[PDB]
RNA sequence: AGGA
């Protein structure tokens, strides 16, 4: 729910790395593994950041008030 | 040249590998420990909410806030709002931030770490600015809004440290090595069949000899020479968040000396 | 609960941070709790009278010694009796920075920095030589296990001679809540108090070695040589004829019936205990396989968790499963699932678990562990309360 | 080869289908 | 699944093949052969208790079928085909769980009592509950602030959207004697 | 809610010293320094220079509970020379040390370019 | 919610045991602890 | 204040049975044939093959804390390359003039058998072990 | 058996119990808390007097 | 909790410095005790944690499902394709000295669950207060302030 | 209906 800014163990910024992560996947066509190690997630703690996460925010999105 | 030595391996922004030598490792560990801990930082303290049509929680937004890294550049002329002899907070001790967001448009109207604005005085010193690394200058994406979804904040950012909380915290991950052919035998391999074969070989193995099987334990062996890599969040930059912490450390010290002498 | 003269003893306060109780590791056994969620209770007395009632007799050094069965109730647990072991091994030498804080940390010590046993090459001092700092002076022990000789070749028993292990590997029965351990000693010659107080000294050692030491345990651990299951896959392949001959004999008419027991009776009992032999066999076979470095028998060794039948299923080979000592009955007519032909008699229909939990199991195989499983929840949710009105 | 006998892997595609069709309360609702 | 000795070409069997199976993948995709498409060409059927007493039953199909005309060791130890007279096959050996079960990863490999133990846990979680949460006024309700899907997954959390509304978060974990805290 | 405030890990309380000097009575010319607000950050840097002082005969140091950030660091010296003398050099050593450091490690960073 | 909504109570020779007739009908390992263990069965 | 035991041996075998750093050495005296030794050994520190030539001192001396550097700068009673120190627990009667002795040193053990040295070890805490060559 | 053989009674607290190997066998860590709301009935005499009016 | 019947509490939080650490600057979230799996066995634990250890540098979801083909064997052959002990484990260091440890640890990512079951709402002191009417002994209930 |  919302992409969690800095990586729980070892502190790396992540927030800004959501919107390229998905454009890498749709269009770029990459598979997960290429498009976390081109946006710098090295550490498997800061890989599990961005891969593991469920943006659920925009299903909330979806009403009205 | 002196006493401890230094040899960097590669330099950038946000990364600095080096090699220490002529050091104890207590000492290597102690750096390690303040670039993490010590080094004061410029972060999000408090946060005054206006409104919020949001889907998010007004403490969600909050923790987020903080997190947020800010210029840390100046962080030296700016002082503790404890230290500091006003009601709450001032120019002295803190810098305002301000966010104001609101849907327009009809699709998703997003929020970004750059939508923050100093409306305090920066002394005309180098601090307050959200660190945008991001390639289309964005930064951290705090928020997103629908329609009538506003949102409306006054941040207080303050000079603090990582042992106070880790939304102070300079340095991201900080890799430190020592003796990658095991010669002072600080580990005991778990194997199945070989040790040397089931276990994989250290980079670090190239810049000392290995061990060489025909020769008796060095038990005399001491541990000097620490491959390291300092990682920047961007607060402060690489060789500042390694020197900082070499004169935050140095401090410390001299403290002690100092309080010693008042005895 | 509170089945026990134990499970209500008299402690000292200690106001500290943060919203839990706090208790000694030690402590935990006879109060019989764990930190997976426990809750205590705690009870102030507000008389002068009162207080000494519980410093005077239910004070927890005094209820060390336990009447029950007249041996202590209390001994060293869990990482510092893993710890213990791998501190005192002969192989085991610490150097002087280290010897320095593993000394200013016994709070008794008396400032007598001890002889090393190695003085050059390098001055090192061993497990045992630092441990013994904890042991007062006038604690005497003798133990001797399996063929222990008075040169100790195994480091085997214990030989404590005033307060100083001469030789022998600190563990569960020297260390532990045993009849004749180091704790039932010290009470007995000491005090409750000195016995007490050697608890803390020995955990603040110990604790600070393996702190600094490591100790870990992953699958590797579980991981037995190609060739051990090799020998392992053979044992129950030999087992699973020797079960098929007995079987083809006893559809022959050739089987002879034991005094007192049905033709059948007795051809179960004889395939159900060759399916058990073989358990116990490839078992067997893995914790001889598993080298000193196993954590898994590391903590087997020192007695701080786990044991044989542990290493046996997790590694080799699961077993035969029981429901009212019966393996799996036929719930179906003729047959225990409809995957199996009618009339089958075969280890593998009657709920015979071939495969480790290393390997996995087949759904047949989960089915019937799953059967047997349910049973010991059963019964001891039936027993618990049979058992607790015995008890009233 | 439109009658080619089927995978192990396939049953999921098959179980998918079940899925879609009925959902997880199904009894409940019938 | 039905599995028919009917059978031109060799062997006993199982009605259901390769074409069915893109036909019904082609209907995914969309999002017109459904699941009573299957029940009514009569390629799969209900099967209660009373007639499983006799029916034959396949564990696996493909390895389950066809006859004996190297092996890995590594795998857990499988028996055979041996049967002639199947006359069903096993959609999953893994739907033989109920939904508390199935968010087990490796279950096989566990004691069983592990697991029922387990099945009872998940539903003292934390996670999503529901995307309407803002909007309805329960007496007491937790939601986890930063959500994330299992590293491991079962094929079954797919049905029961355990990756859309998580109950975790995938801590990086030491097995370790440290402090002793 | 039982929590401490994150600050008495480092700010100095009401009348709390950052040094209380005891003389251990265990041992002569053996002293017991106390270290509050400080950790094993700065206590096993202090520890291991001491070690150094060849006329340091004992140096060790702990922390008693991980809850306080305090620690205790016992000295002892060769009859004559201070204990308190054997801390101020042992300190001084260090920052020294951490001087030649920083100088060093600016110098060769400076020559990157990068 | 799912779980809740797949759930079986037996009231009142021996049901809390796992019988052979349950496989693929009812969970094998999900049920409770306790006077409820083996009589709550879930589908 | 005086030396206590001295004689050369010879290594039968080394044992690591299990152990990693040490080894149970067997050697028997190439002067007194009624003069065997088994002792535990710090191989990583100072190794030891089959058949050397080793020389096993006892002394008492050459009780307060232990002082670590100036070596150098007192008297190094050691022209030995590997000195241990432990203690004595028990003085078996194998008949006749034979008696044997048994030293822990830390947990490393040994047994030293001969006849002679009746009016010498001691049943003392305090016994040094060096070993050359 | 339930008011007279057993009974709910005063200077009584509950709460989740943890480990610590810094604590000694015979002490328990009391969250602050805790000792804050159970109190003990200290009688005023002069061995205490000066403390007493101090913790009041 | 995590999926493997594996209930606890937490005993201690430790900040970044003090905890164990691998070369590559990585530090565990949470620590559990060895002494939690033999007497368990609990293999499926340790598998999980060596799968997603996988998963997460290879970016591909991890299949942990029943019954299936996926080997502790297999796994292993990929973790050091990925230039990791086959075994999980990872050498680690003290965060208080900085000195190796002797021992390796059995380092990899583990999906734990947040439980309902939080000390600050079970926590409950009480030394006089509310009693009830007829019997005119202590209230029942944390809630109501109860003996 | 849940907790050890
Ligand atoms: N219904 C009940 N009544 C009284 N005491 C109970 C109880 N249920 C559990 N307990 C207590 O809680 C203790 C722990 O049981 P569990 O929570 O199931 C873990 P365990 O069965 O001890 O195995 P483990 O230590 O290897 O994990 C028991 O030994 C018992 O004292
Ligand atoms: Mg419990
Ligand atoms: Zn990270
Ligand atoms: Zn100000």
């Amino acid at each position: 729910m919302i992409v969690p800014v800095r990586c729980f163990s070892c502190g790396k910024v992540v927030g800004d790395k959501w919107e390229s992560y998905l454009n890498l996947l749709q269009e770029d066509e990459l598979d997960e593994g290429t498009a976390l190690s081109r946006l710098g997630l090295k550490r498997y703690c800061c890989r599990r950041m961005i891969l593991t996460h469920v943006d659920l925010i925009e299903k909330f999105l979806r009403y009205n008030p | 040249e002196e006493g401890p030595q230094v040899k960097i391996r590669e330099a950038s922004k946000d990364n600095v590998d080096f090699i220490l030598s002529n050091v104890d490792l207590a000492m290597a560990n102690s750096l390690r420990r303040v670039m993490i801990a010590e080094i004061p930082t410029l972060a999000i303290d408090s946060v005054e909410v206006e409104t919020n049509t949001t889907v998010l929680a007004d403490e969600f937004i909050a923790h987020r806030l903080g997190l947020i890294p800010l210029q840390s550049m100046d962080i030296e002329q700016l002082e503790y709002s404890r230290d500091c002899f006003c009601e709450d907070h001032c120019d002295k001790c803190s810098v305002v931030l301000t966010l104001q967001a609101f849907g327009e448009s009809e699709s998703t109207t997003n929020v970004y770490s750059k939508d923050l604005v100093i409306v305090s005085n920066l002394m005309g010193r180098n601090i307050g600015h959200p660190i945008i690394q991001d390639k289309e200058g964005n930064g951290v994406l705090i928020c997103k809004l629908r329609k009538g979804q506003e949102l409306k904040l006054t941040c207080v950012a303050k000079k603090g440290i990582a042992k106070e909380h880790a939304k102070w915290g300079p340095a991201a991950a900080i890799e430190f090595e020592y003796d990658p052919w095991n010669k002072l035998k600080h580990t005991d391999y778990w194997y199945e069949q070989d040790s040397a074969k089931e276990w994989p070989q250290s980079k670090n193995c190239e810049y000392e000899d290995p061990p060489n099987e025909g020769d008796p334990f060095d038990y005399k062996a001491q541990a000097d020479t620490f491959y390291m890599n300092v990682e920047s969040v961007g607060s402060i930059p690489v060789d500042q968040v390694v020197v900082r912490g070499i004169d935050t450390l140095q401090k410390k010290v001299a403290s002690i000396l100092l309080a010693l002498t008042q005895m | 609960p509170s089945l026990h003269k134990m499970s209500m003893m008299a402690h000292r306060v200690k106001v500290i941070p943060y919203s839990t109780f706090r208790l000694n590791l030690s402590v935990t056994s006879p109060y019989n709790a764990d930190f997976d969620g426990d809750e205590m209770n705690l009870h102030v007395p507000q008389s002068e009278e009162t207080r000494a009632e519980l410093s005077q007799l239910c004070a927890v050094p005094l209820q060390i010694v336990s009447p029950q069965s007249n041996k202590p109730c209390m001994g060293i647990v869990q990482d510092t009796l893993c710890g213990i072991r791998k501190l005192t091994l002969r192989d085991t030498f610490i150097e002087l920075d280290q010897v320095l804080n593993m000394l200013y940390w016994v709070p008794d010590w008396d400032g007598v920095i001890p002889t090393p046993a190695i003085i050059k090459p390098k001055p090192l001092w061993s497990g045992k030589q630092i441990l013994s700092v904890a042991i007062p002076n006038g604690i005497h022990l003798q133990r001797f296990d399996e063929g222990t000789t008075l040169l100790s070749p195994k480091d085997n028993g214990m030989l404590i001679i005033d307060g100083q292990i001469i030789f022998g590997v600190v563990e569960k029965k020297t260390v532990g809540s045993s009849n004749g351990g180091l704790i039932h000693v010290v009470t007995r010659e000491k005090g409750p108090q000195v016995c007490a107080k050697l608890f803390g000294n020995i955990q603040k050692v110990v604790n600070f070695w393996l702190l600094h030491n490591g100790f870990s345990t992953g699958i590797g651990d579980t991981i037995a040589d190609g060739p051990t299951m090799r020998e392992i896959t053979e044992t129950i392949a030999e087992a699973k004829k020797k079960v098929l001959d007995v079987t083809k004999e006893a559809q022959a008419n050739l089987l002879t019936a034991k005094h007192g027991m049905t033709l059948r009776e007795s051809f179960e009992d004889n395939v159900v205990r060759f399916l058990n032999e073989a358990r116990d066999k490839a078992g067997r076979l893995a914790e001889v396989n598993l080298k000193d470095l196993n954590n898994v028998k590391q903590m087997v060794m020192a007695g701080s968790k786990g044991s044989f039948i542990n290493i046996a299923q997790m590694s080799a080979c699961v077993g035969q499963q029981s429901v009212e000592g019966k393996r799996i009955a036929f719930g179906f007519v003729d047959r225990t699932l409809p995957h199996f032909s009618k009339d089958d008699y075969s280890p593998e229909s009657k709920g015979f678990v071939e495969n480790s939990y290393l390997r996995g199991l087949t759904p047949q195989e989960f089915f019937f562990h799953a059967m047997g499983g349910r049973e010991g929840l059963i019964d001891t949710a039936v027993k618990t309360a049979e058992t607790g009105y015995i008890q009233r | 080869d439109e009658s080619a006998p089927i995978t192990a892997e396939d049953s999921w595609a098959v179980i998918s289908a079940f899925f879609r069709e009925k959902g997880l309360v199904s009894q409940q609702l019938d | 699944f039905i599995v028919e000795d009917d059978e031109s070409l060799g062997h006993k069997e199982l009605k259901v093949r390769k074409g069915h199976i893109a036909k019904l993948m082609a209907t995914e995709y969309q999002d017109e052969y459904t699941w009573s498409s299957l029940l009514n060409e009569g390629l799969v059927e209900y099967i209660d208790a009373e007639e499983e007493e006799s029916i034959l039953i396949a564990m696996q199909p493909e390895d389950l079928e066809p006859a004996e005309a190297d092996v890995d060791p590594a795998k857990r130890i499988r028996v055979s085909h041996h049967a002639t007279t199947f006359t069903h096959c096993e959609i999953h050996p893994s739907m033989i769980l109920g939904v508390a079960a199935s968010i087990i990863p490796f279950p096989d490999h566990n004691q069983s009592p592990r697991n029922t133990y387990q099945s009872a846990m998940g539903k003292q979680a934390m996670g999503v509950f529901l995307t309407n949460y803002n909007v309805r006024m329960d007496t007491m309700a937790n939601i986890l602030y930063y959500p994330q899907k299992p590293l491991g997954t079962t094929r079954a959390m797919e049905y029961l959207k355990f990756r859309e509304l998580p109950a975790g978060q995938n801590a990086i974990v030491a097995i370790a004697c440290y402090s002793g805290y | 809610m039982n929590a401490p405030d994150r600050f008495e890990l480092f700010l100095l309380g009401e009348g709390e010293s950052k040094l209380k000097i005891d003389p251990d009575t265990k041992a002569p010319n053996a002293v017991v320094i106390t270290f509050e607000k400080e950790d094993h950050t700065l206590g096993n840097l202090i520890r291991a220079e001491l070690l150094n002082d060849r006329k340091v005969l004992f140096a060790a140091y702990k922390v008693e509970h991980p809850f306080f950030a305090r620690f205790k660091l016992r000295i002892q010296t060769t009859e004559g020379y201070d204990p308190k003398d054997a801390l101020k050099n042992a300190c001084n050593s260090i920052i020294n040390k951490l001087g030649a450091l920083k100088t060093n490690f600016e110098t060769e960073w400076n020559l990157q370019t990068l | 919610t799912l779980s809740h909504l797949r759930r079986t109570n037996t009231p009142i020779a021996k049901p809390r045991q796992l019988h052979n007739t349950h496989w693929g009908l009812v969970c094998p390992a999900e049920t409770p602890e306790g006077q409820a263990c083996g009589l709550v069965k879930n589908l | 204040s005086n030396t206590l035991f001295d004689d050369i041996f010879q290594v039968s075998e080394v044992d690591p049975g299990r152990y990693n750093k040490v080894c149970r050495i067997e050697a028997a005296s190439t002067t007194q044939d009624q003069c065997k030794l088994t002792l535990d050994i710090n191989v990583e520190l100072f190794p030891v093959a089959a058949q050397d030539s080793l020389t096993v001192t006892i002394a008492s001396s050459l009780t307060r804390s232990w002082r670590p550097p100036q070596a150098g700068d007192r008297s190094l009673a050691d022209d030995y390359d590997y000195v241990m120190y432990g203690t004595a627990y028990k003085f078996e009667e194998v008949s006749k003039d034979l008696i044997a002795v048994y030293y822990s040193f830390g947990g490393l053990l040994m047994r030293l058998e001969g006849n002679y040295r009746n009016l010498n070890n001691l049943k003392q805490e305090n016994a040094y072990l060096l070993i050359r060559r | 058996r339930g008011n007279l053989m057993g009974k709910r009674v005063d200077f009584s607290a509950r709460t989740v119990i943890s480990g610590d190997p810094n604590l000694e066998l015979d002490q328990v860590g009391v969250p602050k808390s805790i000792a804050k709301t159970l109190t003990y009935p200290e009688v005023v005499t002069p061995y205490n007097i000066d403390r007493l009016t101090q913790l009041v | 909790a995590s999926r493997h019947g594996q209930k606890g509490t937490i005993g201690i939080t430790y900040r970044r410095e003090d905890m164990p650490f691998t070369a590559e600057g990585i530090v565990p979230d949470l620590i559990i005790n060895p002494h939690a799996i033999p007497s368990r066995m609990t293999v499926a634990h340790l598998i999980e944690c060596l799968l997603s250890k996988v998963a997460a540098l290879s970016g591909n979801e991890g299949d942990a499902s029943p019954f299936t083909d996926i080997t502790v064997e297999g796994i292993s052959k990929l973790l050091r394709e990925h230039g990791y002990q086959s075994r999980g484990f990872e050498v680690m260091y003290n965060g208080h000295t900085g000195k190796k440890l002797m021992a390796q640890i059995f380092f990899g990512p583990t999906y734990y669950q947040r439980l309902r079951h939080m000390v600050d709402d079970k926590i409950h002191a009480r030394a006089r207060g509310p009693m009830q009417v007829l019997t005119r002994q202590p209230v029942e209930g944390r809630s109501r302030d109860g003996g």
